[PDB]
């Protein structure tokens, strides 16, 4: 009762405390008719994709790969990269990763034990015990949400005003 | 048995004494509506939202007309017509404000319906007391009465300002003198 985020709204009844980044924020009750693991996986995937996208947009408006095709702004880079076939390679490998993801999310939903977003990818450690893993999961979630909103703002401002890196 | 405000009318059944500003002024018996998701809880929440919105709007009109606009913002003293001058030059501000108000209003409606269902939240309550001006009781009732009276007065005032600006196309205090 009385979820932490919205103090005047009831607790979403599906997010008690046992999830990283769980401040009880679900006013429209998306968790009431969708699996929690599915939504967590979707959120983490969005976080990672948008973090990579924000970093790439900002960097590519500064540094360009050698070649005349890579001499466009990130706003206009989509139509150039799709014509050159640059985005085709990313599409192919992302589709391979996403088919393996289809298998992984299916197994997670039907038992297994794989945590949402846990691909066990960890060449370095950066997370030795449970406490470090929880803290870094919270950091990843917060940074990913911030980067999703940041990429949203960057794209909207760049489309509104065709400016360089300062999209004001 | 008779309403305090209207002695020629019987006391409205649903308005005993609880809500701040209750004087029994329900001649049409609207407090007894229990259909289309509308009841005393919904009516009180709507009244409080109207009170707060009217207070904010009246304060904004008076502030802008007396102390002038903020730097970088248009002038004209007609608040119903300066809106189109702001939108003509800063449409993004208006759009962002509208989107924020839309999200907050969706949250407000969800909260109203939930609090009506599992009764734990008083109508118009959003737990918004950052400065702790209404922590203790015996002052909360007085603050509720002050808010309700000021909000009704500002509702009437803001409706008047809207109509005056739409019709006369002049400022509020311009109409005053
Ligand atoms: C969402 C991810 C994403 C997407 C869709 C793109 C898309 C694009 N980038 Mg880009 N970029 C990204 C992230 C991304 N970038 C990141 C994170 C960086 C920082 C290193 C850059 C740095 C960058 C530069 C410097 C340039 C581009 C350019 C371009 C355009 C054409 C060439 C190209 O594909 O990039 C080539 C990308 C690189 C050389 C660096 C990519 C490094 C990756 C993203 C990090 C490692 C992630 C890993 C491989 C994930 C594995 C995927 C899995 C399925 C196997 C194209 C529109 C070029 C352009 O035309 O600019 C307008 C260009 O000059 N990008
Ligand atoms: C702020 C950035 C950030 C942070 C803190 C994390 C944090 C984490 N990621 Mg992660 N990730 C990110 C961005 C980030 N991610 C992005 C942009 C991608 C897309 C390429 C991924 C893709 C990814 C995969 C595929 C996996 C993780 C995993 C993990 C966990 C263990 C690995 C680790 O300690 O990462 C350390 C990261 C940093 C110190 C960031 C600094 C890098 C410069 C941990 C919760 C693993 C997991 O789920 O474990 C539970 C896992 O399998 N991440
Ligand atoms: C992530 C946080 C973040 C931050 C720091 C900013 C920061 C800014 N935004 Mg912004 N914005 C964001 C998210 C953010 N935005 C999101 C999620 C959206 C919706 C997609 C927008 C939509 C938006 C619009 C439509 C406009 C800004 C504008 C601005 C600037 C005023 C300022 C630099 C304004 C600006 O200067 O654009 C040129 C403007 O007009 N933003
Ligand atoms: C665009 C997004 C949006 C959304 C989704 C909502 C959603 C809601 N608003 Mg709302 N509101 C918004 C924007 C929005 N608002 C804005 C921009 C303002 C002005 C700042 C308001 C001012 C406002 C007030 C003052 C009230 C609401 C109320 C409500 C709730 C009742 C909805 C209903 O049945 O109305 C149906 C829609 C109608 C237009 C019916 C109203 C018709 C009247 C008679 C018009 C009278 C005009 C005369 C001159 C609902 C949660 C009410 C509430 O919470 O009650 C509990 C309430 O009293 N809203
Ligand atoms: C119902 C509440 C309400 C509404 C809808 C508005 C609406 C508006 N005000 Mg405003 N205002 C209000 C209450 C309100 N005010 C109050 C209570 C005060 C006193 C603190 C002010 C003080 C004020 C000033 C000083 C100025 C405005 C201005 C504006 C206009 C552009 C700013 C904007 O988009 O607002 C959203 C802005 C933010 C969220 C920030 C817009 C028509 C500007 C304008 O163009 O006036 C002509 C301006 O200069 N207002
Ligand atoms: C005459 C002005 C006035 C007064 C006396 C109050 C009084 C009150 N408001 Mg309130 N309010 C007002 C204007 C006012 N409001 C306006 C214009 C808005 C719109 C922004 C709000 C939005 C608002 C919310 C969202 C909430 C309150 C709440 C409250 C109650 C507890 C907070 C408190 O002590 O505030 C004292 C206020 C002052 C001393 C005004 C000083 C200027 C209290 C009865 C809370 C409540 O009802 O809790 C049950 C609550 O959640 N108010
Ligand atoms: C809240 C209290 C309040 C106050 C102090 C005023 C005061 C005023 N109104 Mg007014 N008005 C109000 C509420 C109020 N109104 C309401 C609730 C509405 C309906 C929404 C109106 C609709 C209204 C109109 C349509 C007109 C006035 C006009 C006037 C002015 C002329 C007064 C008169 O007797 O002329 C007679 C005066 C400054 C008139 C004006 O501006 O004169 C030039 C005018 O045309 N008012
Ligand atoms: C606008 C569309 C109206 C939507 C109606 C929703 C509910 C309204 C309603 O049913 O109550 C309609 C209200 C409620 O009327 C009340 O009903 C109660 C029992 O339900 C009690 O009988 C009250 O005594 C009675 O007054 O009546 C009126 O407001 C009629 C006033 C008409 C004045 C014309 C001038
Ligand atoms: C279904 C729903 C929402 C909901 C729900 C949920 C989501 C299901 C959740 C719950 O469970 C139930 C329920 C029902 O709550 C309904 C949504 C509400 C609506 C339909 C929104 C309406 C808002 C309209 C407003 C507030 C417009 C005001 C216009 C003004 C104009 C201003 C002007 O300046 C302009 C522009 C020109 C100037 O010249 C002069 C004037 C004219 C003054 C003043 O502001
Ligand atoms: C800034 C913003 C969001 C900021 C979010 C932040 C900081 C989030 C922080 C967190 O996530 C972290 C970091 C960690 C989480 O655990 C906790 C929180 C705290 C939640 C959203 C802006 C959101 C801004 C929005 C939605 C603006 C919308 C504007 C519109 C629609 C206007 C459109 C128009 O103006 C045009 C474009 C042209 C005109 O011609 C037509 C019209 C329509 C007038």
């Amino acid at each position: 009762e009385k979820s932490k985020a919205v103090p005047f709204l009831p607790r979403p009844a599906a997010l008690d405390g046992s999830v990283v980044g769980d401040v009880g924020f679900d006013p429209v009750g998306f968790t009431s008719w969708l699996p929690l693991s599915y939504l967590q996986e979707a959120e983490i995937k969005h976080c990672r994709i948008a973090m990579l996208a924000t970093l790439g947009w900002i960097v590519a408006d500064f540094v360009h790969l050698p070649g005349a095709v890579h001499e466009v702004s990130s706003l206009a880079a989509h139509d150039v990269a799709v014509k050159s076939g640059a985005l085709a390679q990313i599409l192919i490998w992302t589709s391979i990763a996403e088919a393996i993801s289809v298998i992984a999310i299916s197994q997670m939903l039907e038992g297994s034990g794989r945590q949402p977003g846990d691909f066990k990818f960890d060449p370095l450690n950066f997370a030795k015990d449970e406490k470090s893993l929880k803290k870094m999961q919270l950091s990843e979630l917060k940074n990913g949400r911030l980067a999703m909103l940041a990429f949203s703002g960057i794209v909207t401002q760049a489309a509104l005003t065709g400016h360089a890196f300062p999209y004001m | 048995e008779r309403s305090k405000s209207l002695p020629f009318l019987m006391k409205p059944k649903n308005l005993d004494g609880s809500m701040a500003g209750d004087v029994g002024f329900d001649p049409l018996g609207l407090s007894e509506i229990n259909d289309v998701g509308v009841d005393l809880y919904w009516l009180r929440e709507a009244e409080l939202k109207h009170c707060r919105l009217g207070m904010m709007a009246a304060a904004g009109i008076l502030f802008v007309e007396i102390l002038g606009p903020a730097p970088g913002f248009p002038a004209g003293k007609s608040q119903m017509d300066v809106f189109w001058k702001v939108y003509a030059e800063k449409p993004s501000l208006i759009g962002a404000s509208l989107a924020a108000i839309a999200i907050l209003e969706v949250i407000s409606g969800v909260a109203t319906t939930q609090g009506r269902q599992n009764g734990d939240r008083a109508p118009g309550d959003y737990n918004f007391d950052p400065l702790g001006f209404g922590k203790d009781p015996a002052k909360f009732k007085d603050l509720q009465l002050k808010e309700v009276k000021n909000g009704r007065l500002a509702m009437i005032a803001a409706a008047g300002m809207i109509l005056q600006g739409v019709s006369t196309h002049q400022g509020a205090l311009e109409n005053l003198s």
